[PDB]
């Protein structure tokens, strides 16, 4: 996995824009989750809030 | 009164050539012989953890922040009389290893009898790692005269930056500490802020539906520095990336086309556009770097990398710094001003398929960006 931290999460985003996701390393203090876009971009979000599971729980369905 | 960031576009002699080791030439051949692109800035330190800490950016500009590329960094050393200080006090790490001391190594050219002595340190690493230099004491930034940074990019395209001591360009890299907030559990942990501000008028497109322009391109790097945890002789520090995505949000994409207009066949797919990208260059290079990735998780990075002279013998066609590319195809069009680009796809459409492509053109002084949304494969 690769190694990066969350320093600030992101808003909410369209699901059409989220391409991938995998969580943060184990050298951060704080679990988050970094999606990846179709842009080819990181955005880090909360793993805490709903979105974030629905998005995840919906990208591994695919 | 321009202090920022400059860049040029070299027109490189040898475009097969690369880095040979180990370090033969004085920095400004290594750039003659083996850099397409280079920019000029400032280098500067700041006393972190017991010593002077300067960090460079493996690559200024992020083409393509995910893929791979081998750098090299090569600095100057040279320490003045009134400071004893050793090369074994100067330490580095990059996206690699912990902070320790790297390699030195004099050179000489007979051709025109100069010489010099220099550190080197080789990385492998994406277009986001860096590079921490650290000199003890208050005078050691005084032994580094300047630090070049090759780094050949997936397309083969030599991307170098060279950042001298006490350069005119102060304000192109600007560093202060900032609060770590405990993201990170390294011990000490001690969080950079740097950032690049280069002048270049650059305009970014989606297609040709425009996102972005402006007048200076501005790139932030947080960075968090401290050790890994140990338990019960040497201070080896790492480096960890830090993303604060609270500042952005994806308006610009919010009206690009899903899936972005183009001339669709069997198997390739033409975007046409107008620039005046290489009517502007005024006779100057232009660096052509196109990539894709039809995959999420992962698939193969396609890059290409092409030098577009603008004017001379074999007039506006594109030179090949790679073996050939044969994902993407690029042509430009004079009289129209329009340029031509191909992609190779799969010839079978389907649901789910999704793939992206960039493409960058880029003189000294201008900058445009492209970014296609495929509903094919990419080859
Ligand atoms: C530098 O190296 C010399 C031996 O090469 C050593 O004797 C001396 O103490 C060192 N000086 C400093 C400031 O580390
Ligand atoms: C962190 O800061 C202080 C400096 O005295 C102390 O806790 C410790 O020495 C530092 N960490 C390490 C690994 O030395």
């Amino acid at each position: 996995t690769p190694t990066a931290c969350c320093f600030s999460y992101s808003r909410k985003i369209p699901r059409q824009f989220i391409v991938a996701y995998f969580e943060t390393s184990s050298l951060c203090s704080q679990p988050g989750v970094i999606f990846l876009t179709k842009r080819n971009r990181q955005i880090c979000a909360d793993s805490k809030e709903t979105w974030v599971q629905e998005y995840i729980t919906d990208l591994e369905l695919n | 009164s321009s202090r920022l960031l400059t860049q040029d576009i070299l027109f490189r002699k040898d475009r097969q050539a690369t880095i040979s080791l180990p370090i033969k030439l004085p920095v400004e051949d290594i750039i003659t012989q083996t850099c397409d692109k280079i920019t000029y800035g400032p280098l500067k330190f700041l006393d972190l953890l017991e010593k002077e800490t300067a960090v460079l950016p493996l690559s200024t500009d992020i083409t393509c922040p995910a893929c791979l590329g081998r750098a090299v960094l090569v600095g100057k050393w040279e320490c003045p009389a009134h400071v004893a200080v050793n090369e074994s006090d100067l330490t580095v790490f990059g996206p690699n290893k912990e902070e320790h001391v790297p390699q030195f190594v004099t050179v000489q050219q007979p051709s025109d009898g100069k010489m010099q002595r220099l550190f080197f340190a080789k990385f492998l690493g994406t277009e986001e790692s860096l590079a921490v230099l650290r000199v003890p004491g208050p005078d050691g930034h005084l032994c580094i005269q300047e630090a070049l940074i090759h780094f050949k990019e997936l397309s083969g395209a030599g991307v170098c930056s060279l950042w001298k001591a006490n350069d005119s360009r102060e304000e192109g890299l600007e560093m202060k500490q900032v609060d770590c907030l405990e993201t990170t559990v390294l011990e000490n942990q001690t969080c950079i802020a740097t950032t690049l501000s280069k002048k270049i008028y650059h305009r970014l497109y989606c297609g040709e539906r425009l996102m972005t322009g402006g007048q200076v391109s501005t790139r932030v790097l947080l960075t968090a520095l401290g050790f890994y945890k140990r338990q019960p002789v040497p201070k080896g520090m790492v480096y960890v990336h830090l993303i604060d995505s609270g500042s952005e949000d994806y308006m610009e994409y919010s009206e690009c086309e899903e899936v972005t207009p183009g001339r669709y066949e069997d198997k390739q797919i033409s975007y046409t556009f107008y620039t005046d990208l290489f009517q502007t260059a005024d006779g100057e290079p232009v660096l052509a770097s196109v990539w894709g990735t039809s995959g999420l998780k992962d698939s193969a990075y396609e890059s290409c990398a092409f030098v577009i002279p603008t004017d001379g013998e074999e007039d506006l066609v594109p030179r090949r710094i790679m073996s050939k590319c044969y994902p993407f195809r690029l042509t430009y069009h004079p009289s129209t001003m329009t340029v031509r680009l191909d992609v190779r796809v799969e010839k079978h459409h389907g649901a789910t398929d999704q793939g992206f492509v960039f493409l960058k053109m880029e003189s000294g002084t201008y900058s445009e960006g492209r970014e296609y949304y495929l509903d094919r494969v990419l080859w």
